[PDB]
């Protein structure tokens, strides 16, 4: 019985969690965290509504005002649903424990190879979110005028006359950094758990390879049993996958309704902007929206194709000469491996890079004709 | 309302019957002969009061916005004649559904979870009734609440249109007092058997699914005991008895399969006309969306409609997305289960099980596409994308 | 004209050569010279007007509305061409398809629903030969008429045009008594062999899938009791009995599918031209729809051009689409049967027949698309949102 | 040179080492370092070439339709120098494919028909390989005689602009002797070596389907005579031969499954990157193929540039539908045999396959999307539906 910190592909994740008390433990920094965020996303939202004369400031203060409430949504979700996830990671340490005791070395050099991409791409993520926040708080400064990094309109309220600016700005840059640590870890931790399923996967793939190795003939016991072994582990991969689609499901399908209708107004305002400067920062809200539904579609997409693929390991086997009772057991499951363990998108849309390759061509003929109607 | 699935459905078939929905069958021959005359009188006011609105619209056409405005009411106002005229020329079809769980499989030891599903899904049955009428009444009681509060005046000058639920050429004055009584009241009965009737068919196929998927849960969770029963090296007794387990959950999925077969059958061309009607209103729903401006009135009336129109869309795309996903789920439960320690026998059956299940039961509005969510979304980015083109261009 | 599906199409065939559609091939060889002349002269004739069509298109580009309206009675009157000299070059293919079930499998046991269902696969080529038949004199008889009730007048100041059913550009004068009857004669014989020859090889098309679908339901039914004489711990002469039944199941759905084969070959090339026409074909006819303005001859021309085209496709999707739910159904009606007392080998037959109908039959359109119902809405919903944009742009 | 897959596509290979395509792996040590100069050579002149083209893009940015024309122009010669750049990083998965076929399985049963196929295969690679060289040299001299034909001048009033193959700036003269002779020398072979660079690769991955197609009907083929070999009760030595067959089917099967995952690595992310391009090239196509007013040399142009483009998309499609449907057929195939006279390990054989080949072989643009002709005829419509708004909107 391992513990959810020891494993090296959900650590940092938890850690994270445990830093701002989420997952692991109650203390009172979970309401510092989200108490004040959801406070300024409130206030954004009020902007929002009050600045809307200019679709300029409407949209740059919009992304923010959407990202934010995408961060206090899947924070909530996660206080919420704690002791799902606490088990669904205490579930991913044991199966790490005992596949790490695996004596071959292809399964070995497999996990070592998936961890190592789990933990750097969390790892990466963090960082990147880090500098992209900070380079955002600061823009402001550069600019001048007396802006501010997001929006905010508290009625009756002159908040860029006074000192109020001053700590409006300081409150602001402040609170920045509980709501990216709320934000990038679910993306985070749907990599790692998406990873750890095409490490079981492929496991119990070199498994039904080799199932037949150090095993006599005579004996159908233990052919029977190694192969009940198999469809257990088959099992498990499937409820593994089950579990973590309902939770990225729900959250995923509230994030992609959010980003499609936050990408719909970037790119209708990619070709209205002549400030020559503000058309960069238009671009790279579409990089990191295009980037972040990416990183899902993928881990999602490989999960699907490993768990098809189960199939042609199976079919690769030694089943030429086993007993007839033991090719039917493979004919099932090939039978069954042939359906993807997909991670469906509001148990709607199965995630898939042919979903995100359509939401590529559909925003491609949308910028096609903006441009073209609007000369 | 005696056996199985008109028992069951009995409270729907009596609501049916009530808003003037035919139904000629489910009762003693006494009320035979008052009923239909009901009826029909139900259906001749409901044309009149049609009518009375296809005419207001020709002298209303020479305006565009007014004319679509019209147009999206006749529509709407459409869905229910198509429903009660589509009834009775398909009622034997209907019928013959309505009957097909009078004489059900039966095995001594799967009795139990056949009455705990059965009886989960009268419950389901009775909570969709119960919603899906709270729905209509809070639809026209919003409709009369909204036309009181508006202004009833139509552009020209000012010129005051008659202060109605819906808009209408009358030979009455419908401006003083008996005239305007009588209209209102006339209107608000008209709305409430319209939405009644529209909402009834729906429900009544909504309960179908219902059953056929309470059904399919049945199957899986006495499955998963099968193959205990089966695993155990058996004795011929314990042979006769693992054959008559598999001969019964065969024979109740093949039972669940005409069921789902005869509510094609029945329900399948009354879809087709129904996503044609709101196809087009939602068309114009987009113009008219195009030309919200934030008034309360204005656009009230407009997210009303749509929300109306993809509520019926949605409400078929649950249900037969539920049946979609309850089969390919009867295919996973088929295979995590202890096959590989049943006998022979209970493993082929096993393996055709997973073999019959590769496809998904489903409903298709007469073999032009199927009901699930997927269509609902189809839906509505199409809506979307013609609501943003309308914009863009404008 | 005597062995198998030459002797059930026989009608169909000879339709075929009477209209001028080549086929030398199912009579007496004295009638093999005379035909042939008399096809050659039709093709003249054909390619003769479409000719004399064509240069009228010339000089009437000047405009766009007549460029576009001749477009579209050049493309209506190409189809018939197509299939012209498509089915002399691909003859062989046709001849060894119509060549197919000249030997089919025969049963003791499954002697009687072969009989019943080939009789019925008769009874429903003949149904459909009819009624393409009455339609195509319909639309012919209504070409006529319409010519004949509509004002002869063209757009410059009023300018007389010949009052023709088909516009072309004549040597003759086409006004006075003697050119303008034998311009009519010469068009009424036109319009009647070019819906002819165009329909004729379409129903052959549909008939071929007819008669596949009726051996599919001939195989679901003698499936039923195929497992019912397995059902019974067999002695030797039971266990070759079901052998033999096995045998004549397998062989007779391998003997479809072979004829599934050859048809879609032939007839998905000639599928892939016939699409690629109707395309543009819709696509002018939209842009036409737009002009509408309530006149009669005008909307009843583009809603008469609107109809055959959609009619032709879906003659064609209908049939494709009943090949591939009778495959599936096949899939259906082998899970449907008592084969949980059938002996081992039935169960394995079982099996093995339920993973061939995991894929439905289908005829291509040379891989590029399959005939089916949603190939038919994909056409009719390209062609509603290409006229909506059409209004919108407008 | 010398083993299975390396010596049937040794032409091949040669012409690709002979373009300057790298490949420093089947010659002689000898050859190693001379060759390689070579290849930098080319690279060298290419890229300055392009250089050259993207410089004058930047001064011909002032107008939008010479943008472009310039635009489509990089883009058509941006594919070869991509692919060339590809291949070198990503050369060790190039030769882990070519020594795939090194060390086949062998029965004495089927030595007859794996010959015969490994025969076709090896014609069907050279037909292929012949047949794309010759669409290339065709497509120079077309290039180089339609530059020769049009006119050389440029609108500002009439400017007299170098009269070159492909639009440049070059720090010489470019209209006298010289340099006029010097550029179009080099035009000419900048032309010959993209487009082999370009093709040959295609052409590789091609031919490396091909055989996997070839080998996948070998197997079907003698799946048929595997059956009848176990139909005969079975004595020892007749189990062991059955065995033995089976054991060697299998074993193909797999192996041509490896083949087909390693050409899917490799030139999937090719596919990938030129589809990416082939997509801007197809919206800039469209944009200029509005402009055609009939003028020759530019609706030549015009029309040049897309048959290209879709020449690349189309034989990239037509082979991995190929693949695609030899699998299923394998899958059929498997089924039509006389299984049901075989015995127990030869129908679980039977039944193993067919469950296998549920899913066909494809090759993916690293799982964007697959390469079949329906992706060919969703690049099509696209473009054609593009065109369309396009024309309607100017």
């Amino acid at each position: 019985m391992a513990s959810i910190l020891d494993c090296p592909i959900v650590s940092v994740n938890a850690r994270v969690w445990r830093f701002w008390s989420f997952v692991l433990k109650h203390d009172a920094m979970r309401y510092i965290s989200i108490i004040p965020v959801t406070v300024m996303t409130f206030f954004m939202f009020t902007d929002l509504c009050r600045s809307w004369g200019n679709i300029q400031e409407l949209i740059i203060k919009a992304y923010f005002a959407v990202l934010y409430f995408n961060a206090v949504l899947r924070t909530l979700i996660l206080v919420k649903d704690r002791k799902l996830y606490e088990n669904f990671m205490q579930g991913i340490s044991n199966v790490y424990f005992e596949i790490s005791h695996i004596d071959d070395h292809k399964i070995q050099s497999l996990l070592k190879s998936y961890t190592v991409r789990a933990r750097m791409l969390s790892i990466s993520n963090l960082a990147l979110g880090a500098i992209i926040s900070t380079c955002f708080v600061v823009y402001p400064i550069f600019t001048g005028e007396r802006g501010l990094p997001y929006g905010m309109f508290i009625p009756g309220l002159d908040s860029f006359r006074s000192p109020h600016y001053e700590i409006i700005y300081i409150v602001q840059v402040v609170l920045t950094f509980p709501g990216c640590c709320m934000y990038i870890p679910f993306t985070s931790f749907f990599a790692s758990t998406t990873l750890f399923g095409l490490v079981q996967i492929k496991t119990l793939q070199r498994q039904l390879q080799t199932f037949k190795d150090n095993i006599n003939s005579q004996d159908k016991e233990k052919v029977k049993a190694k192969v009940v072994k198999l469809i257990e582990d088959h099992k498990r991969i499937i409820t593994y996958v089950s579990e973590l689609n309902s939770l990225v499901t729900y959250i995923c399908f509230v994030e992609f309704l959010s980003f499609g209708m936050m990408l719909c107004a970037l790119l209708f305002l990619l070709n209205v902007i002549e400030n020559h400067a503000q058309i960069v920062i238009v671009a790279a809200y579409i990089f990191m929206i295009i980037s972040q539904i990416f990183a899902f579609y993928w881990h999602a997409n490989e999960v699907r194709e490993e768990s098809m693929n189960l199939a042609e390991a199976a079919y690769s086997g030694p089943w030429v000469e086993l007993d007839n009772s033991i090719k039917k057991k493979l004919l099932l499951i090939i039978l069954r491996a042939q359906q993807p363990l997909e991670i469906t998108v509001g148990n709607v849309y199965p995630m898939t890079l042919e979903m995100f390759q359509s939401l590529l061509n559909a925003s491609y003929s949308y910028f096609t004709l903006l441009r073209r109607v609007y000369n | 309302k005696h056996q199985g699935l008109v028992a069951d459905l009995l409270p729907n078939i009596r609501v049916m019957q009530g808003v003037g929905h035919f139904m000629f069958n489910y009762y003693s021959e006494g009320k035979k002969f008052p009923h239909r005359i009901y009826c029909i009188v139900t259906l001749l006011l409901l044309l009149l009061q049609y009518g009375m609105m296809a005419v207001n619209l020709m002298m209303e056409s020479d305006d565009v916005d007014d004319l679509t405005a019209n147009t999206i009411t006749m529509l709407f106002f459409l869905h229910p004649i198509v429903k009660m005229i589509y009834f009775p020329v398909r009622s034997k079809i209907f019928y013959k559904t309505l009957a097909i769980w009078n004489n059900p499989n039966s095995h001594p030891l799967f009795a139990e979870s056949n009455a705990r599903f059965h009886a989960l899904a009268i419950t389901k049955m009775r909570r969709l009734l119960f919603c899906v009428a709270g729905a209509t009444i809070f639809s026209v009681i919003s409709w009369t609440g909204i036309t009181f509060i508006e202004d009833s005046v139509k552009r020209i000058t000012i010129i005051p249109i008659p202060r109605l639920m819906i808009r209408t050429f009358y030979p009455f004055n419908a401006m003083s007092g008996a005239g305007h009584v009588f209209a209102l009241i006339y209107q608000f009965y008209y709305l409430v058997i319209s939405m009644a009737v529209s909402n009834s068919l729906d429900v009544l196929f909504c309960s179908w699914l219902l059953f056929a998927c309470e059904q399919l849960q049945h199957l899986k969770a006495i499955m998963k005991p099968l193959m205990e029963l089966s695993a155990t090296g058996l004795t011929k007794k314990q042979e006769m008895l693992v054959r008559s387990a598999i001969k019964y959950w065969v024979e109740r999925h093949k039972h669940v399969v005409r069921l789902v077969t005869a509510v094609g059958d029945a329900y399948g061309v009354a879809l087709l006309l129904h996503m044609l009607t709101t196809t087009i209103t939602l068309t114009l729903l987009a113009y008219q969306a195009t030309k919200v401006n934030g008034v309360n009135v204005y656009a009230a009336t407009v997210i009303g409609y749509l929300l109306y129109t993809l509520g019926q869309v949605f409400l078929f795309c649950i249900f037969g997305n539920r049946l979609i996903e309850e089969s390919s789920s009867v295919m996973e439960a088929a295979y995590s289960c202890h096959w590989y320690d049943g006998s022979e026998e209970a493993k082929t059956f096993v393996q055709i099980v997973c073999q019959q299940c590769q496809k998904a039961m489903s409903i298709s509005g007469a073999k032009f596409f199927t009901v699930s969510l997927d269509l609902f979304a189809s839906v509505l980015g199409a809506v979307v994308t013609y609501f943003m083109v309308l914009v863009q261009l404008k």
